């Protein structure tokens, strides 16, 4: 078998992206957040707190499929600082077409601010490794763990538009959605993450600079998050451009032309375009403008978000050995 | 307004 659904952006920014999800007998269809960097699929529910909910929602009693876990819960956090928590379900969970039964699907008691604000997205689905999952007493498999029996192949495509709809694929590599050939590369599982070293960087038309950065693929960060040298060494590369302690990082005036930003993928190369990394004005009107490529000082790990996975076709081979695939497109 | 996906 194999799904395909189109994602798009929730926002003019691409802060984030939505892609349908059908729960339940009969369905229900919620927008969830696909994200790489997690592994719990869970969502706005006839349970989660009222004054918490602003969402289409998930209501257990009436899907016929549906079945409680008895005595298990979860309870998540996220780099950003947003929360949630629950118990689980099982139920049938289709994707693209591509449907699995027995999919946990993590009720919402209670969720965070970030998430009642965010009227787009009605839950996250997780697609790091099932290592991560948040579920107690036994963590439970992620849509696309349980997807593998029956796909086609064991990977799924992530096809990120620039202020555009998208695609993710289940179980087939869509040769026509890219150029060029994928270029795979080592993941390594130790962090449950899709973490892979990227060989190095080159900024505009200057020099790649072979220099190891271990990062993760993460569709579920907006940006693009490198250490702190490379990316002082991009905005070198931007006259009006600064670190501004009020804003929490680079700045630059939303007129100017911006380099490209390279990053290697064995010998291959994927450049992210000067307008991708153009993330948008700081309020509606402003002259200046936040950077689509920040240190990841602050987070701790190098993140390949969005400003750099909408740049490519990405290829989550998760075979029993998983590696990733990058091509330009 | 970005976001930032597990910690």
């Amino acid at each position: 078998s194999t799904g395909s659904a189109t994602t798009t952006p929730i926002d003019s920014l691409d802060d984030a992206y939505i892609t349908p999800v059908q729960i339940g007998t009969p369905a229900q269809t919620l927008n969830l957040d696909f994200d790489t960097g997690s592994s719990d699929l869970w969502v706005f529910s006839s349970e989660t707190t009222a004054s918490e909910v602003x969402q289409t929602i998930y209501t257990p009693s009436k899907s016929t499929t549906a079945k409680l876990l008895s005595g298990a819960t979860w309870s998540i956090s996220y780099g950003d600082g947003s929360s949630s928590s629950g118990d689980v379900y099982t139920d049938t969970v289709s994707v693209g077409g591509l449907t699995v039964t027995g999919q946990a699907v993590e009720s919402a008691k209670k969720v965070s601010s970030s998430f009642t604000e965010d009227s787009t997205i009605d839950g996250l689905l997780g697609l790091a490794f099932s290592t991560l999952n948040t579920v107690s007493p036994t963590q439970q498999k992620t849509f696309f763990d349980n997807a593998k029996a029956s796909l086609d192949s064991p990977v799924f495509t992530a096809d990120l538009g620039y202020h555009a709809p998208g695609t993710y694929n289940f179980g087939f590599i869509d040769t026509t959605a890219y150029t060029g050939s994928i270029t795979y590369t080592a993941v390594s599982t130790k962090q449950g993450f899709w973490e892979w070293t990227s060989t190095g960087y080159a900024v505009g038309s200057g020099t790649f600079k072979s220099t190891s950065i271990d990062g993760i693929a993460d569709t579920g960060t907006t940006l693009l998050y490198l250490p702190a040298t490379v990316v002082s060494a991009y905005w070198a590369q931007v006259s009006g451009a600064k670190s501004s302690s009020s804003v929490g990082g680079y700045v630059f005036p939303c007129s100017a032309t911006l380099p490209s930003f390279t990053f290697g993928v064995g010998s291959a190369r994927i450049v992210i375009p000067g307008d991708y990394i153009d993330f948008g004005p700081i309020s509606t009107g402003s002259s200046s403008c936040f950077g689509g490529i920040q240190s990841s000082a602050g987070i701790g790990i190098n993140i390949f978000g969005d400003v750099a996975l909408k740049a490519a076709f990405v290829v989550f081979n998760g075979a029993t050995t998983p590696t990733l695939g990058f091509a330009s497109k | 307004h970005p976001f930032a996906x597990i910690h």
